[PDB]
């Protein structure tokens, strides 16, 4: 981590459910103790139904995400809609081959008609792990227990929304580098849905 | 910063006789307090009646022995299966060691065989290639225990010339037994390779700690 | 174009054997590693190779330490018809027994001699290499190489690696028809000094004083040998070399 | 036939014709001659008659000093000789720097021949249409050295040699009038022999002749027009006296 | 024909011409099929002729219409190998433009890029031009419906409508007469199906003898997507007037 | 799939590593005069004390190009990188302009840098050498 | 006459669709002397007739050892034989060094085919002009391979290449069932090979100077007999 | 005209009519090769090759004329043997790389496109030669059964039935008849019998021949490429012999 | 059925219809244009002898170097283009010195000959797979005479094709045919050194246009103890006088 750089202190969650996947995050960017950006969209789209969230160095993850989006556009021009596994593999290759020079961590969420919604996590170092749900960031450490106690397979859309909202609200409550609004993207067969929740709503949970 | 070196803690001994040579070593491989293995040979037959040992960092010694054997293979290919003499092997090993002058192998190397007159010959190498022919050379841990034991019973100046192979083997075994008694890194076995005009013969003797 | 196709057609990369140098060093393709007139030296692929080498060369096993040439007194001078080179043969014992006596002076050619006075491996290796270079030059030019040319070759070579870690101080002594008898001193810092009298060792002031007391150009061969032996004895048995136009002659303890 | 279109083709009788064509190009240059004496070397050159409006003070001479003890003359294309001479001078200085010893005459001849040979090893390059005479003395040596180099990279050692236009007549004259058993023992004899050799082809006389003399300890002297005129007049007077009898 | 050189490489003849370029032009009519491109109010339609004389061929694998990006379609006149080569390079160009400049590649910029590559081929001695003609269609977010054509000589230009093939003159004359009659440089219709039907009708009256659903290929570009129609869609368009 | 260039350090050194400038007197040693570098620059000094960003900047564009070729190989096949490399090599090999150092127009078109400027474009930049014949010898391999 | 216009290089087809430089390279094999190879379920042998420049010269080496379990014999050009033998030695060495593995004979044939095909489709070089016979013993038993420099490799029980090799090949075809079952008796197989190569002789007699033999097998490392070592087989 | 003089000595040259004569000469080289056919059935493909008998010295199991590119992809070719081997190796490399990258067997059209681009790249420069082989390949993927034919120009198409080699005309006529007589489709076993019949009929040239057949079907081989055992091959040979006589 | 022109003999990488490379043949023809060199191998050493063709009497006598010292135990004689032989000799000397440097022993004569032939192969693909180094084959032939402990006294012939032979006696150059016939007639395994020298002088005198003397001929020999030496003009003149007396005895 180079001196004077920008780090992605955040709270990232991705949960698979009955009809698809949901990716949620907070909206705070901090330099030290100063909130450099009060309203940030951390949900990065690399393909129509393949989204990601980033951690570590902001510049490195932005460059990696740009390269991944370019790669997936080439793949689509050749073979059509890629699977989430392919995007995860490209992310992993980029993160692992450059790990001695870049600090990047990625959470990838995707949907396709074959695999029906998937979550992959690539922590610092470049290893890849496929999980029914994933949490990352500085504020995730405070919700390792809660999530482990409240996740069920094949939850409905509303139950998944409530679970993500509660978990991210707790992470916001306890982590200094996290705050603002909660953003969520729902990836299903019916399309892409965007959700935003305000502090006056989730702080009362 | 990454440290590319290590230490494995062995003991080797080379002795040149009238018409034979002997290279022996303890067979214990350790990592600084723990026993990795109780039987791991470090003295290797390299062909053309040449025995080699590279004691110290085990990876470097294995690499050096591998490179020397491949070079000998190409030497046989390119020179009508000519026998490689001991002095030529010593020069090859000097070049192999000095090729890593700025990133040296962390080993002490001893080779043994017979010269062109049929007499026993032993060569010792410094880690960056400096080498010389010697009658007797002890290397590694407990060398300071092994050399005085040999000097107490042999006049290198019964004279060493008139000693037989069995007597040399017994003397090496006695010195290694004493060193095993006095040193914590020596033990678990001793392996001796003997080079004569009939070839290379192997002997093994169990030491303390099994 | 087919080579380009091969480059993009899919184990070898991890072994790093797609590089020709790695294949040559491990003797995969042949014994070309032992065919280089200028030897190739491995360097750590990091930002600070010099600091790495210096740190790792000063840290446990006595047998894994780089052997250092004896700092014992070495003397050389030129009287009237050659060069007297004198060393003390008091070898230092260790955990070994020598089959024969060691020599502190390297015999580069039947006409050239050198002294170690530094790192033993550096002196041995590079003076053997210098002997090869001199042999090739003499084959090419059909004439004995001048001592100035040989010393200049050695100095240029050691200067190309200046600061890398080498350590060697040598005295190149020779006798040619055009030059006469000549002595040069070459150091690992690139120094190259021509001289008449050289004394390098632990105690060399005493030997230099004894020489200056009774040095003349009209010395005879026996007188010069006696003076060199006496100077070495004053410094601190004694190996002598007399260099003439026809080569060097070795005296054990004369 | 179809065998003279490249430098990399052998003819069925074992010839490379482009080398012979480069020699043909050399044959059109002005004559050059070199005579080796007992203790000196003399290089003579033929110069085309200077035009009336030509500035005869700054044009390069036909004999160039490679070093303080070696001189070089050429015959053939004048522009290629500049490249060769510059490379020779750079090599002499490089050798002095590398080995602290100035080059020997044979070493410099071999370097020039090596450059000429190296310029015959590609289909995209043109060989030098130049043949050279290299003269001098080895350092701390008193044996005169004279060598000839050819466009193909072949060099030879001579006691007296002529190259260029009408060099066969001069070579026959030298063979008749030069013996290695008794080489000329003084600089004057060598210069007179060189002048008489050049006078067999030179149309006008003393104004189309250039002479350089090399002597040991790096003594290189270019003779003036007046001395060459004196030599020519002496030779003509001797010839007239011989014919009068 | 070329006398000495100019039969292998692209250098000037005594008349100032490049014979290899002209021969590459003549190579574009080998397939002996025609294509037409027209613009609607919010769509662009390309219609190409399918000829499958061989009964052993699989008709679904025969196509000269390619999808380059989300918004750009391409039609190629000429042999199919160079067509596929050009298609792959165009896909790479569009993707690299999007990566490098942060927004989608416009149709005219891609046409200019391909034309510059063709200029390279026309000037370098050891490179040959591709014997194909490329037509790019899209609905640009700034310029609206767009048709741009590029040829082996490196020349590119935009069209209100265009036709290419061995019978391009007849279709061009028919289109010119229609645009004279209507005094509008496009088609005044609100759906791309009507534009497709109009293009089919124009092709039928120009070429003659009509065709079935298996002799035609139709690609349609909207503001969001370029898509190729299937045999059933073409059958519906033929049935619907 | 590299973003920042990697493996930029030398692993071996020798006195004949620069084939272009080698001494004719001693072929195993470099020619100091014809190097024209000040005369007091041993090769060892080039192995230490470099700016960390220099290797990254010197190899940046080659690394991006290699990543693009690798992506083409993964998505398109062997033929696409083969053809790109063949085009670039033909263009580079047919150009020989000893009096200028600027890149050709066709090279810029192939690199997709027709309307792009970097500091290499703005800043493109003796007794012996630097002549046409040295460039001829280096280009032809003689 | 029309062939004279389309045989300049290896990147040119004639109007009839023929690659003449490769055909000429194949024809170059006939200029070499005859070599025979054969094998059984346990051993594989090569027999070679060697030629000398004249009475005062030595005889050419026709059998080259690649590895302790594999070797070959040549018929054709000398430079290409040297190149291919060195390449096979390098491949065997790489296999042994990297994997501690013995290179299979099939793998060696595939590598030779890959290296040979390249020179027949690119400008600037020429096709190889040597035929090779490769014998070896590996985990699948004994193997004999015939390599043709067009880039082709065939696996056979026996074969012969070189000038006037048709008689030896006919003899091997006629007596296949005999030598295919010679297991555990190297001498019988070697004698069968010598008799097979005797069919290709024309005004020539096998001597200790012009006969070379090689054998490989289960317990037999690849061994070459020359001189008096073949006197027992004459 | 089949022979284009002045435009047939270089690979990447256009004729005045816009033709590439070296590619056509490679096509003529293909047309002299051995007959090969491929048939597409309702759920798979069948390949058939007319092998020519050789000496008994050949090891029977080590000389197969149908190459397996991958577990679901099989191919045959007619033309030059080295070119066919090279193209098969390239196809194997492409399939392996695709399976490594995307963790699924490569679809047949993607493989066809990669092979076709590789073939087409060899018609672009004068330093290479067009491939002298025509290839019939195919297999089964998630979308079903695919059969393709690829030509020296890089042109490839999907086929209901494909034929190449000397006996291509008769084989193509028989394939057209088979397609006409079965508008609904065909089964794998009927395809094998008809492939044997067509190979037998196409043969017209004193030389004894054998037959090789290969299957790839979902119902018969679980979507994998297999050879024909003794029983099915013998039955197909009997059917073909009944057809001939 | 018409007479046209064939052009298969102009490129080094072009096959004739029968599979021949005619540029190698033409290089051998270039070899035959050079002067004559004769080598005879016996049990007491190897003798080499060359003819000096001086086009002009002004040429320096001690300037034609057809016999060179590759190493103390290895000498060479050359015939053909001298510029190529210069490079070959430099390569051979480098190989010998490098072998001594890395193995502390003399290199075998056959190993040196093989290295020279591998260099001569460089107009095509190298022995170790190297790229082409030169545009045409060499136009020189070499006679390499040496002694080693493994094989005694050996004489090898090296050709531009990259192939070498071992010979008891061998002649190359312009007058190689008659000289080789004489060597076939007059060589036996029990020759002495002086008899070999006399035979070399006799064959050179037979095959030389000019009258043989100490100035147009040169002799050299290699032996185990004295190494490789080239006889001065006085010794060769004495040998020629002895040969003349022996011839006049009959």
């Amino acid at each position: 981590l180079k001196k004077g750089e920008v780090s992605l202190g955040t709270s990232i969650m991705a949960v698979t459910f009955k009809d698809g996947v949901i990716l949620g995050a907070d909206s705070r960017t901090t330099t030290g103790a100063y909130i450099a950006n009060r309203v940030t969209d951390k949900l990065t789209r690399v393909h129509d139904k393949i989204w990601c969230c980033r951690s570590g160095s902001a510049a490195d993850t932005q460059a990696i995400a740009d390269i991944v989006q370019y790669h997936l556009e080439l793949y689509t021009s050749q073979y059509g809609t890629p699977s989430t596994e392919t995007a995860a593999s490209v992310f992993k290759e980029l993160c692992y081959e450059n790990k001695d020079n870049l600090t990047a961590g990625i959470i990838v969420a995707g949907y396709d008609d074959k695999n029906k919604g998937e979550v992959y996590t690539i922590p610092l170092g470049g290893s890849v792990h496929k999980l029914p749900y994933a949490i990352a960031g500085s504020g995730s450490t405070f919700i390792y227990g809660y999530c482990d106690k409240n996740f069920r397979e094949n939850m409905s859309k509303e139950e998944t929304v409530d679970f993500i909202k509660h978990s991210l609200s707790q992470a916001i409550k306890w982590d200094g580098s996290s705050g603002g609004v909660i953003r969520m993207v729902v990836l299903t067969a019916a399309g892409v849905e965007r959700l935003i929740f305000y502090p006056d709503e989730y702080e009362q949970l | 910063q990454f440290n590319p070196y290590g230490d494995n803690g062995g003991t080797i001994l080379g002795i040149a006789g009238e018409d034979f040579a002997v290279l022996a070593g303890d067979t214990r491989n350790i990592t600084d307090y723990s026993i990795n293995s109780r039987y791991e040979p470090k003295v290797f037959d390299c062909g053309d009646n040449i025995v080699m040992s590279a004691n110290g960092f085990a990876a470097d010694g294995d690499a050096l022995v591998k490179r020397f054997k491949n070079s000998v293979k190409w030497y046989h290919f390119d020179h009508n299966d000519k026998k490689l003499s001991i002095n030529s092997a010593a020069r090859n090993i000097q070049h192999l060691l000095y090729g890593k002058r700025f990133f040296p192998y962390y080993v002490h190397t001893i080779i043994a065989g017979l010269d062109e007159d049929g007499k026993g010959a032993v060569y010792s190498f410094d880690p960056v290639g400096s080498y010389e022919r010697e009658q007797c050379r002890a290397g590694g841990a407990a060398a300071s225990l092994i050399m005085p034991f040999l000097d107490n019973q042999v006049n290198f100046k019964k004279p060493l010339k008139y000693l037989s192979v069995e007597e040399v083997i017994k003397l090496v075994r006695d010195s290694f037994t004493s060193a095993t008694e006095r040193h914590i890194q020596v033990g678990d076995g001793l392996e001796i390779l003997i080079v004569t005009k009939d070839g290379v013969r192997k002997e093994f003797y169990e030491l303390k700690r099994d | 174009m087919q080579a380009i196709a091969d480059s993009f057609s899919v184990l070898v990369k991890e072994l790093q054997y797609d590089n020709e140098q790695n294949l040559e060093s491990d003797f995969v393709t042949g014994a070309s590693q032992f065919q280089r007139l200028a030897p190739s030296l491995t360097v750590p692929p990091i930002a600070s190779p010099q600091q790495f080498l210096r740190a790792h060369t000063d840290d446990r096993n006595p047998d894994c330490k780089i052997k250092i040439a004896h700092g014992t007194t070495t003397l050389a001078f030129r009287f009237q018809g050659g060069i007297i080179v004198a060393v003390d043969s008091r070898a230092t014992a260790g955990n070994w027994v020598a089959s024969q006596t060691v020599k502190k002076v390297i015999e580069i050619n039947p006409f050239l001699l050198g002294t170690m006075a530094g790192g033993a491996a550096d002196c041995q290796f590079w003076e053997t290499w210098l002997g090869s270079q001199c042999r090739l030059h003499e084959l090419r030019e059909k004439e004995r190489i001048s001592v100035a040319a040989a010393s200049k070759i050695l100095s240029n070579l050691v200067y190309q690696y200046k600061g890398a870690g080498l350590s060697m101080g040598t005295m190149i002594c020779g006798y040619t028809r055009k030059e006469g008898p000549t002595i040069y001193y070459v150091d690992s810092d690139g120094t190259r000094l021509k001289g008449d009298i050289f004394c390098v060792g632990s105690g060399q002031t005493f030997a230099y004083g004894v020489l200056d007391s009774n040095y003349k150009w009209d010395l005879s061969v026996e007188d010069a040998l006696y003076l060199g032996k006496r100077s070495i004895l004053a410094a601190a048995s004694v190996n002598l070399y007399h260099v003439t136009e026809d080569g060097w002659i070795y005296h054990g303890n004369h | 036939s179809g065998y003279d279109r490249a430098l990399s083709i052998f003819s069925p009788d074992g010839h490379i014709f482009q080398v012979e064509y480069a020699l043909e190009a050399v044959k059109r240059g002005t004559c050059a001659v070199g005579v080796k004496g007992k203790n000196c070397v003399v290089l003579g050159c033929e110069r085309r008659s200077t035009l009336k409006l030509q500035d005869t003070r700054i044009t390069p001479s036909k004999v160039s000093k490679i070093d303080s003890h070696v001189v070089l003359s050429f015959s053939g294309l004048n522009a290629d000789s500049r490249i060769l001479i510059e490379k020779a001078r750079v090599e002499a200085q490089s050798h002095r720097l590398t080995l602290e010893d100035p080059v020997t005459v044979e070493y410099l001849t071999r370097y020039v021949a090596g450059v000429q040979q190296r310029y015959t090893q590609s289909g995209g390059v043109r060989p030098f249409g130049v043949s050279t005479l290299i003269a001098g003395f080895d350092p701390r040596d008193d044996e005169p050295k004279l060598y000839q180099t050819e466009p193909s990279g072949i060099y030879s050692s001579w006691s007296a040699q002529t190259i260029g236009r009408n060099s066969k007549t001069v070579r026959e004259f030298l063979e008749k009038n030069y013996d290695r058993k008794e080489p000329p023992a003084t600089v004057e004899e060598c210069v007179k022999l060189t002048v008489r050799s050049l006078l067999e082809v030179v149309q006008t006389g003393a104004k189309n002749i250039e002479i350089t003399v090399v002597k040991p300890d790096s003594d290189i002297v270019a003779l003036s027009s007046e001395e060459i005129n004196q030599y020519v007049t002496q030779i003509e007077q001797e010839k007239q006296e011989q014919q009068e009898q | 024909s070329a006398a000495g050189y100019d039969r292998h490489i692209t250098i000037f003849s005594p008349e100032g011409r490049l014979y290899q370029v002209e021969y590459a032009f003549k190579a574009t009519n080998q397939t002996n099929i025609n294509s037409l491109a027209v613009r609607g109010k919010d769509c662009t339609v390309v219609i190409s002729q399918k000829k499958v004389p061989d009964k052993l061929l699989d008709p679904t694998t025969v196509s000269y219409i390619f999808c380059i990006s989300r918004t750009i379609g391409m039609v190629v006149n000429g042999p199919i190998p160079d067509a596929r080569n050009a298609a792959l390079r165009a896909k790479a160009e569009a993707a690299e433009f999007r990566y490098k400049y942060g927004y989608d590649m416009p149709c005219d910029v891609l046409a200019k890029r391909m034309a510059n590559l063709s200029q390279i081929y026309t000037q370098r001695a050891y490179m040959r031009p591709l014997g194909v003609i490329l037509t790019f269609v899209s609905v640009d977010e700034e310029l609206g419906p767009s048709i741009y054509k590029t040829d082996p000589a490196g020349y590119y230009v935009g069209y209100k409508a265009t036709a290419t093939g061995p019978k391009q003159q007849e279709i061009t004359t028919n289109l010119e007469n229609h645009f004279k009659k209507s005094k509008i440089d496009h088609i005044n219709e609100e759906s791309w199906e009507k534009v497709v039907e109009f293009a089919i009708t124009h092709m039928i009256d120009a070429l003659g003898t009509e065709f079935s659903k298996n002799d035609l290929e139709v690609g349609v570009a909207t503001k969001d997507k370029f898509f190729t129609l299937s045999a059933e869609n073409i059958e519906e368009r033929l049935v619907a007037i | 799939m590299n973003i920042v260039p990697q493996d930029t350090f030398k692993s071996q050194v020798s006195t004949d590593q620069d084939k272009s400038v080698l001494s004719s007197a001693v072929p195993s040693l470099p020619d100091t005069l014809r190097q024209q570098e000040g005369g007091a620059v041993p090769l060892s000094t080039q192995l230490n004390d470099r700016h960390p960003l220099e290797s990254t900047l010197k190899n940046w564009e080659t690394t991006q190009r290699q990543r693009q070729m690798e992506q083409y190989r993964q998505i398109f096949g062997i033929a696409e990188p083969m053809k790109r490399t063949m085009e670039m090599e033909i263009v580079n090999r047919t150009d020989f302009n000893p009096l200028s150092t600027n890149g050709s127009i066709h090279r810029d078109i192939l690199l997709n840098k027709e309307c792009s400027i970097d500091w290499e474009d703005v800043y493109p930049g003796t007794m012996v050498g630097d002549d046409v014949h040295s460039k001829i010898e280096k280009q032809l391999g003689i | 006459m029309f062939r004279n216009n389309y045989d300049g290089d290896t990147v040119t087809f004639s109007p009839t669709g023929r690659l003449f430089q490769v055909e000429y390279a194949l024809e170059a094999i006939k200029q070499g002397s005859v070599t025979v190879g054969l094998r059984s379920n346990t051993h594989a042998v090569l027999v070679a007739l060697k030629r000398n420049a004249d009475e005062l010269s030595s005889y050419q080496k026709k059998i080259i050892k690649c590895d302790e379990h594999m070797g070959l014999s040549l018929a054709g050009l000398a430079p290409d034989a040297r190149v291919l033998s060195n390449y096979l030695r390098q491949q065997c060495n790489y296999s042994s060094l990297v994997f501690n593995r013995k290179l299979a004979v099939e793998r060696a044939g595939h590598l030779l085919c890959d290296k040979a095909q390249k020179n027949t489709q690119s400008y600037g070089g020429r096709p190889y002009g040597v035929g090779l016979l490769i014998i070896g013993y590996d985990k699948s038993g004994a193997h004999l391979l015939e390599f043709q420099p067009s880039g082709n490799v065939t696996e056979l029980y026996g074969t012969a290449i070189g000038a006037r090799s048709q008689g030896a090949k006919t003899y091997l075809e006629r007596t296949l069932d005999t030598f295919i079952k010679i297991d555990g008796n190297p001498d019988e197989l070697i004698k069968a090979g010598v008799e097979a190569i005797s069919q290709s002789l024309r005004d020539e007699s096998l001597t200790v100077d012009n006969l070379s033999i090689a054998i490989v097998g289960k317990d037999t490392p690849f061994t070459i007999y020359d001189g008096e070592a073949v006197a027992k087989y004459i | 005209t089949s022979i284009g003089t002045g435009y047939d000595l270089s690979n990447s040259v256009f004729s005045p009519d816009g033709r590439n004569f070296q590619v056509e000469y490679a096509v003529k080289a293909v047309e002299n090769g051995t007959t090969s056919i491929g048939i597409k059935c309702n759920d798979g493909v069948v390949f058939a090759v007319e092998k020519l008998i050789t000496s008994k010295l050949l090891v029977p199991q080590k000389n197969v004329k149908i190459q397996v590119v991958d577990r679901h992809i099989g191919c045959v070719y007619s033309g030059l043997i080295p070119d066919g081997r090279h193209l098969v190796n390239r196809g194997r490399e492409e399939a392996a790389s695709f399976k490594k990258l995307y963790k699924t067997p490569i679809p047949i059209p993607a493989f066809a496109d990669r092979l076709g681009q590789y073939v087409q790249a060899h018609t672009l420069y004068n330093s290479v030669r067009p491939f002298g082989v025509s290839t019939i390949f195919g297999g089964v993927d998630k979308n079903g059964a695919h059969l393709y034919m690829l030509e020296p120009s890089g042109s490839y198409w999907g086929y209901k039935g494909a034929a190449t080699g000397k006996g291509r005309q008769s084989a193509k006529a028989e394939l057209e008849k088979l397609v006409d007589h079965h508008p609904e489709g065909l089964s794998a076993r009927e395809a094998v019998k008809q492939a044997a019949k067509i190979i037998y009929l196409a043969h017209e040239d004193e030389k004894d021949f054998e037959l090789e057949i290969s299957w790839c079907s979902l119902s018969e081989t679980n979507g994998l490429h297999k050879f024909v055992k003794g029983d099915l091959l013998q039955e197909a040979i009997d059917f073909a012999q009944k057809e001939i006589n | 059925m018409f007479l046209t022109r064939s052009e298969y003999d102009r490129g080094v990488s072009t096959f004739s219809p029968e599979g021949r490379l005619f540029q190698v043949e033409y290089s051998l023809e270039a070899i035959k244009l050079g002067s004559t060199a004769i080598g005879i191998a016996t049990k007491e050493g190897v003798v080499l002898g060359v003819e000096k063709r001086a086009t002009s009497p002004l040429l320096e006598s001690d300037s034609i170097e057809k016999i060179v010292e590759i190493d103390r135990h290895i000498g060479c004689a050359m015939s053909g283009l001298t510029a190529d032989a210069r490079s070959m000799i430099e390569h051979a000397r480098t190989a010998a010195v490098t072998h001594n440097l890395y193995y502390d022993e003399d290199i075998n004569v056959e190993s040196l000959t093989q290295s020279v032939c591998d260099l001569a192969l460089r107009f095509g693909e190298g022995a170790s797979g190297e790229e082409r180094l030169m545009s045409r084959p060499f136009g020189v032939a070499l006679l390499i005479a040496g002694h080693d402990a493994d094989d005694g006294y050996q004489l090898f012939h090296a050709e531009p094709s990259g192939t070498f032979y071992r010979y008891n006696a061998k002649a190359i150059g312009s007058g190689s045919e008659g000289a080789q016939a004489e060597l076939l007639n007059e060589w036996h395994s029990s020759l002495t050194l002086k008899e070999a020298e006399l035979l070399v002088l006799k064959i050179l005198k037979q095959v030389m246009e000019e009258k043989l003397d100490e100035n147009n001929a040169q002799l050299s020999c290699i032996t185990k103890q004295d190494g490789f030496k080239i006889y001065d003009n006085e010794k060769t003149a004495e040998l020629i006088k002895e040969l003349k007396e022996k011839e006049a005895a009959e």
